[PDB]
């Protein structure tokens, strides 16, 4: 074939780790949301120019973290979504590498992913909790429910909501809420002190996971029982294109022709291509048109790149 | 119901860890729901020791289990906060087994109807319903009292209800987690081919002629014989009273017939122990004098001696007389043994005689306490239903009392109170870890067919009151004076539990209220072991 | 009374052969006992195909078995002269299953007693113990109602019997060979862990509120009603008559308060049949007028119409009013289905209307003809007990009529005549190999539950009497002139069964006799196919 | 050492065939009793005769009726009679001679409690004397005498019986029928001198039961059924069951010595004029056996 991008294989040293790199790009470009996960790599394409133009077009399989995006935290302490929560797609990159001047680089991405079914994860758990709506007001009521009981601990600090990130429920005895929200610092000291250095604004601090539990069993005497019981607990913080949420997969159907997630990623429609003024690399002032091409197709596996789920739920 | 597929089936004895995330209370009440499945059906539970798949009790977000065995490997299970019910983990452990909800069969909409407008949003899901072809009801009819069947109120968005079953009197009869429903084991022992289980050995109610193979040998001058009534009393057998008369027959030893020291024995069949401890039950009817007693013994069959070695295990004397009394006997027997029941005519004078009746034998451990309420339907609903049990002590010598609360229209509630006791200036404040365990026994002859309602509840020696008190401190520094029956001042620490115990309707269902007595076995033990 | 070790224990589905030594009645008989292990038990019999072990039937000296699966090969079994019994055939298989008799218990000293000078000389291992060594009692209490237990006279030396039971009121229990006892299916069933039978559906008595899962539809104008009793009648339910009368449901369509040609329908839950053949049969009692009927229909739920396909299978008219009347209604349906019970009220002035009670669904073969007699109690032991069958048809044309004699002090005895018949011009004589099979119902509420009395006669077409006639030739040509109810003259051919059908403290012991009736289910049938 | 008689196999060509004539002469010399089948050869010693020991069981054929190996199947498992028979015989192959000087067996009978542990409603025997085996004898004697029109058949012996419980009382007899004296009109009779010899065997039985039967017009007492089959220097010795508690005790103690000198001594074959002798020598013993000689059980 013509293809200057030549079909490698899914398990190599070098898609595995270059797919890290591209994963770890897609994560701090995101400021919303939970970070994502490398389970597979469903394609890989290697651009092999000369100067080490490396235009990796590659195709990765991804599963939803409990990190959100703002926490920066190593994938490493990352652990993934349990299966009756979890949000996992696909996400098409395009990773240029120069490793002759150490340089790497995401000129373009676009993830697809979607929720899993809420039938299939109560037919395989009935009393498991599904996640719910963020604008659920029953979730809002937990978030700030718990909120409250945080900012009840804290003597000297008070916080805000910003917004909810993630929200469940279920019946443990009543109504059960799981919800995750952003927290911001409080205006200073409401009107007292001189109150120095307050630019800690609009931006969250940190983020939190609650809990309410609306149950009739195992309380105190009538000396003073308890309506609700509330969890909170704080963890606080220290490029062209776009991650899309599409909805759950196939309730309506009883299960291939559609793409589970069909994800477009061309940086030009002409078949010969286009260049990419990439001037920031490295001391090199000139000299720094990038290659590129559309978005490679299907049929041009390499067999031995399916992937092997490095995640697999059962 | 079930799941269909063989792959869905766990081994009999099945591995598990209760994980260290669990609560005290929580690992403890999860040990007490795998004897209800090892007396009722041929499942047991044995600890992981590296069998591929094994079910893994965590304390995670609330309740919940997968259907059927997933062949993952660790397979999860959580007890989170609020699931520490032994019928909540009974039901959590029947989906491990293969089983959905009641209300998830294929014919469920015949029996009850789903008010879709009144559900939360977006919690059509908890609502499913199986084909025939993934769900197999294992010809079991539609059962409401399923210890698997949702509430009247789950996922409700007001206080209307999302389930309204198609008979009006059922309405309130489905969402029952007392224990399982009589469906629910029928189910799952056709399931899993159960035959026996590991803790029943025996329930007699003298109903047939051949009276359980209970043979009498050369009964010395007396025998006791198969009555449906005795004139002094009782006027009928304990098995049968309200309902019929004469259809329930019961064991009786006429002492007003016969001279000062004349015995009657009564001896079982041969049982073979198959654990090393037992729990030997019986209602007495005491008719004659307060003279009278009823010895019992262990005969045990050595290989030495083929003639048994009887011992003398407990001796019952004063019986309280004109009523039906329950009394527990703790035995330890490992060999093929029988049980001799011996009445004697003590020097009174006597104008009836001891009558036994629902006899009940298995491999449990025994109450540590009992507390008998007498005359209570009257309490039920009335202002002045507040209970207070007698004071009784701990093993570890921590005495405490139990509070029954039936004032609500609606609910009953039972609460543990710790007290001052002798051993007092001997114990460790706060209390620490010792779990109260409160059962309202459900009065039916058989013991396979008890529905008993169970609640526990953990002393956590670090929970605190609003004065910053340790909540269970010595009842002689953060306890209120309360009076005895006798009129003398003791101290009484808070009370703790719930206040939805039981629902009266419940309450007054099935045989939880018999011959207008009712019964709180109580067992009280430091579960301090459980966590590392 | 079962043999220890898995080795004794056969696959569920024994492989069989039935040689050609056996009697056509033989054969016949076999087969029937087949049915019943089907019935209550989930062992079944398939005809040997090439597996390594398999049971062999036939004609031997007499009628016995190994005990377990000897994994041998060919294991035989004699069905000798006199073994053409059914209850000798459920015996001789429950050893091959692994059943000793019931006095071969490690316990059975203490409930009988052998009285070894009686017995006849060297016949002493005919009486034998085995230790719980090598026999495992499974924990059911002595039985003397067992299907393996000898009669007090087996191996007797003069008129005295050998085995005296203890208790004075089974000496004459013990030896009993009409059906296995509940004790011998609950070890038969534990020890091959039976939790489902092949032939089992449904039984329903409405003792428990959610009556069998019967939904009602929307019922139109009228429903049936869950009651005790109907003022006009009946006064109880048929399940417990003379022992409870409020303790005890059924289900009641009130004819008197609604208009001509109101119906009213109860549905039952989803059956799904595995073997296309079925017998419904159930008590209805009429307390209004004639008119009124019973339609029987069919919901079969076919994958091209999942709202079924209605069917009226049978319409029952002209009820006999105040009692209670056993029906049979045969079915063959072979996909998932619903039974449609609808009463109608005709138009004729009621008082009352339709009750039913104790339905039982099998897949069995419905009884030919049913003998229902009367007043039943007077004849027994009464020197005028000699009753006489309505005329009935064979499926082959040939008129038949039943004798029952009860005039003996002890026994009862069953008699199967031909008759002269319309279609006797067209029969071939003498009479060949038509099996009549005789059963004397035991009443039960559960079929599961009845131990009912079953005897089988083939007509031998070479069969001859002292004048060199042939016993099942034409009646007009070799029989008796008798007469029917109207005092018309028909011909009765010899009469052929058994002397001792049931002894009168058997027939007067379970339910045959309810509500002073008894039914005599009838079913002939050529069984000429069975040799070749 | 002497040691003239080699240990041979017991599955050998040569061994299994010297046997079954060995088999049959034995058969040939019992004039009372049932005829015995060859199961294995437990061993075999070969000097030039042959000093075998061979394990036998009983078959359905009595002596008298002088029947084939092969119609005659073995005895069932209820009433087994088995044993082992010590026999020596002598085959000059190149004179195309065999014979057979001394023979000795013993057998027992199977256990009757083994049997109603593995069988417990199986028929068991009886004592052949029993009053109630002679009746059971006699009843079907009548039965096949009154088929008879004309010959008359009286009771010798009872050679077998029986008894189990069908339903009642059930006997299982075999006994050997004489052509009974003469007893017509003819004074003559044809000379017959047909003495007290057995004409034939015949197997009967009785079942008294009280279950299936005709109507009242007549019903019968015991149900009897009979069949006859008609005949066209050592012993065998019966020792009673092996039920003794639940191995020492040589279960079949046979004694078959010819000579109790360890040289031994001649035995004159003149059956074989020619002066020809035989060399004898006393009963081979245990652990001068060939490992080859166990058995294969049939
Ligand atoms: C007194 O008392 C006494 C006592 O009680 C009395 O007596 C009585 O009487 C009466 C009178 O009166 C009587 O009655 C009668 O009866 C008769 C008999 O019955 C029976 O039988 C029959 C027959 O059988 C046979 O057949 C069949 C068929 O085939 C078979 O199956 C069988 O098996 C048999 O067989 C045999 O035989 C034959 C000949 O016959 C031969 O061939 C063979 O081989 C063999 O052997 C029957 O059927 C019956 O059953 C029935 O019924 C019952 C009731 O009734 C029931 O249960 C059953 O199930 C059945 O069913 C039926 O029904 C239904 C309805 O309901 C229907 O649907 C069906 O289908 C059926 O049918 C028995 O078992 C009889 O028979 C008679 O009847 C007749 O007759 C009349 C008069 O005449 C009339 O009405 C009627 O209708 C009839 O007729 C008919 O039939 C016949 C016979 O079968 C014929 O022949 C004729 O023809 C006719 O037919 C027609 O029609 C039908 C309908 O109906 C149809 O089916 C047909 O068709 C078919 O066929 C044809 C021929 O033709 C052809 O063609 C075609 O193709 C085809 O399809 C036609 O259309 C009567 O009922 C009695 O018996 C007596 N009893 C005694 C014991 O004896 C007296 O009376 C008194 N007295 C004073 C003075 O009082
Ligand atoms: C708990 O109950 C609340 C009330 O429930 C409603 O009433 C009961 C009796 C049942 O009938 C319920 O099924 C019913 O929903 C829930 O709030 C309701 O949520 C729904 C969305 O789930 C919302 O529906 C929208 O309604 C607008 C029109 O509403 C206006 O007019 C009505 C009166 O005419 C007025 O009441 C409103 O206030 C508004 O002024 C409609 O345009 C929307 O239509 C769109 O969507 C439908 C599909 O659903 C589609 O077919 C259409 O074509 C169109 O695009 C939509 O139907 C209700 O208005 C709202 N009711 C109220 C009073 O708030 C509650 O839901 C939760 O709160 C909501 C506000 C929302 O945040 C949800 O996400 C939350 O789950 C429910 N759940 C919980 C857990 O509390
Ligand atoms: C065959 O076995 C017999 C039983 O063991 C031998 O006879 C026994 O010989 C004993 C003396 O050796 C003697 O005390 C026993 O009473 C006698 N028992 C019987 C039942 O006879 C027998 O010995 C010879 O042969 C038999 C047939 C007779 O002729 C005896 O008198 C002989 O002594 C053994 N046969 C041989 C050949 O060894
Ligand atoms: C609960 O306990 C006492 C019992 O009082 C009597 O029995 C009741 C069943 C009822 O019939 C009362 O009227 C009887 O007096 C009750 O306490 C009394 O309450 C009244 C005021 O209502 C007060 O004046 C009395 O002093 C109280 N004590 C007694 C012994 O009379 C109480 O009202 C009972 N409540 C119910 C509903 O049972
Ligand atoms: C069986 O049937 C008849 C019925 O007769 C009457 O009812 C009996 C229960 C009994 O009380 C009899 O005395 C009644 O007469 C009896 O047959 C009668 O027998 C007597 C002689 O004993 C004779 O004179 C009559 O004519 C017969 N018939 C009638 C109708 O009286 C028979 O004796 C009854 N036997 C029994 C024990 O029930
Ligand atoms: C069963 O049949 C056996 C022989 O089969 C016969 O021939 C074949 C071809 C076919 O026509 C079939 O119908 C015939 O019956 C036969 O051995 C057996 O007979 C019984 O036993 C024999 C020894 C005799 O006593 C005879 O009278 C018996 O009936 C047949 N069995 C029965 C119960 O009839
Ligand atoms: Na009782
Ligand atoms: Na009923
Ligand atoms: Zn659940
Ligand atoms: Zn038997």
């Amino acid at each position: 074939p013509l293809s200057p991008l030549h079909p490698l294989g899914c398990n190599d040293s070098e898609v595995l780790a270059v797919a890290g790199f591209a994963l770890q790009n897609i994560n701090r470009d995101q400021k919303d949301g939970y970070m994502l996960s490398l389970n597979r790599v469903h394609d890989v394409r290697e651009h092999y120019q000369e100067d080490m133009g490396s235009l990796f077009y590659l195709t990765l399989d991804v599963l939803e973290t409990d990190c959100h995006v703002l926490s920066r935290k190593a994938q490493k302490d990352c652990k993934p979504r349990m299966f009756y929560e979890s949000v996992y797609g696909q996400c098409k990159a395009m990773f240029h590498i120069n490793k002759p001047r150490r340089v790497l680089y995401l000129p373009a991405y676009n993830c697809t992913l979607r929720p899993v079914s809420k039938r299939k994860t109560h037919t395989t758990c009935p009393d498991c909790p599904s996640p719910i709506d963020l604008s659920n007001p029953s979730a809002l009521e937990a978030a700030t429910e718990s909120l409250a009981k945080f900012n009840s601990k804290s003597p000297s600090k008070k916080y805000e909501l910003v917004k909810v990130t993630k929200a469940m429920n279920q019946w443990v005895s009543g109504p059960a809420y799981y919800v995750e929200y952003l927290i911001k610092e409080a205006p200073c000291t409401k009107s007292q002190a001189s109150c120095s250095l307050q630019h800690s604004d609009s931006e969250p601090v940190g983020i939190c996971q609650g809990s309410t539990v609306q149950s009739s069993l195992r309380h105190v005497p009538l000396i003073q029982p308890v309506e609700k019981s509330v969890t909170v607990t704080c963890e606080f913080f220290e490029p062209r294109g776009s991650i899309q949420h599409l909805p759950e997969l196939d309730d309506e159907k009883p299960e291939s022709p559609e793409e589970a997630f069909p994800v477009q990623l061309d940086l030009t429609t002409n078949p010969q291509g286009d260049t990419l003024d990439v001037s920031f690399l490295y001391l090199e002032p000139g000299d720094k048109k990038l290659v590129v091409l559309p978005f490679p197709g299907k049929e041009q596996r390499s067999a031995e790149c399916p992937g092997p789920e490095k995640e697999n739920n059962p | 119901n079930s799941i269909i597929g063989e792959k869905y089936r766990w081994p009999h004895t099945i591995p598990y860890v209760l994980e260290d995330s669990l609560e005290m209370n929580a690992k403890g009440v999860i040990l007490n729901a795998f004897e209800r499945y090892r007396l009722k059906t041929c499942i047991d539970f044995k600890p992981w020791a590296g069998e591929t798949n094994y079910i893994s009790v965590f304390k995670g977000s609330g309740c919940w289990s997968s259907v059927g065995n997933r062949r993952v490997g660790k397979q999860e299970l959580s007890i989170g906060a609020n699931c520490d019910r032994i019928a909540t983990v009974q039901h959590e452990f029947l989906h491990a087994l293969g089983f959905w909800h009641e209300q998830s069969r294929s014919d469920r909409d015949d029996y009850v109807r789903i008010m879709w407008d009144r559900i939360l949003s977006g919690r059509e899901h908890n609502f499913n319903t199986y084909s025939d072809d993934i769900s197999d009801s294992l010809n079991v009819p539609y059962d409401y009292t399923s210890v698997m069947h949702y509430s009247k109120t789950a996922f409700q968005n007001g206080t209307e209800p999302t389930i309204v079953t198609r008979i009006s009197d059922f309405e309130d009869v489905i969402g029952q987690r007392m224990d399982f429903s009589d469906s629910d084991l029928l189910k799952l022992n056709q399931l899993y081919n159960c035959s026996s289980s590991l803790s029943f050995m025996d329930s007699c109610s003298f109903e047939l002629e051949n009276v359980c193979g209970m043979i009498q040998s050369s009964g010395d001058n007396a025998d006791w014989q198969r009555v449906s009534q005795v004139p002094r009393g009782p006027e009928s057998d304990h098995s049968n009273m309200g309902q019929c008369q004469g259809s329930g027959f019961f064991m009786h030893f006429d002492s007003s017939s016969v001279n000062v020291g004349a015995t009657a024995v009564l001896e079982s069949r041969t049982l073979y122990p198959k654990r090393g401890f037992q729990c030997l039950q019986f209602y007495l009817y005491n008719s004659g004098s307060e003279s009278d007693q009823l010895n019992i013994y262990i005969r045990e069959y050595s290989a030495d001696n083929v003639d048994g070695n009887l011992t003398l295990v407990e001796e019952i004397k004063e019986i309280p007389t004109g009523s039906w009394q329950l009394y527990h006997v703790t035995l330890k027997v490992t060999k093929k043994f029988r049980v001799v029941f011996e009445g004697r005519k003590g020097s009174g004078a006597s104008l009836g005689g001891l009558s036994i009746d629902d006899i009940n034998l298995s491999e449990t451990r025994c109450p540590h306490h009992i507390w008998h309420i007498r005359n209570f339907t009257q309490f039920i609903g009335s202002p002045n239903g507040t209970l207070y049990s007698p004071p009784f002590y701990s093993s570890k010598g921590y005495a405490f009392q139990i509070y029954l609360n039936l004032a609500h229209v609606t609910n009953a509630g039972i609460y543990f109170h710790l007290i001052s006791g002798a051993n007092d200036d001997q114990l460790q404040w706060p209390c620490p870890w010792q779990q109260a365990t409160m059962t309202l026994l459900d009065q039916n002859p058989d013991i396979r067919q008890r529905m008993s309602n169970q609640r526990s509840i953990t002393t956590d020696p670090f929970m605190t009151t609003d004065n910053g008190n340790y909540f269970w401190d010595r009842p002689s520094k953060v306890g209120t004076v309360a009076l005895f029956s006798n009129g003398t001042q003791f101290r009484r620490g808070g009370g703790y539990g719930t206040s939805a115990f039981i629902t009266h309707e419940r309450l007054k269902s099935r045989d939880f209220i018999k011959g207008d007595d009712v019964y709180i076995l109580l067992t009280v033990e430091d579960i301090s072991h459980l966590n590392s």
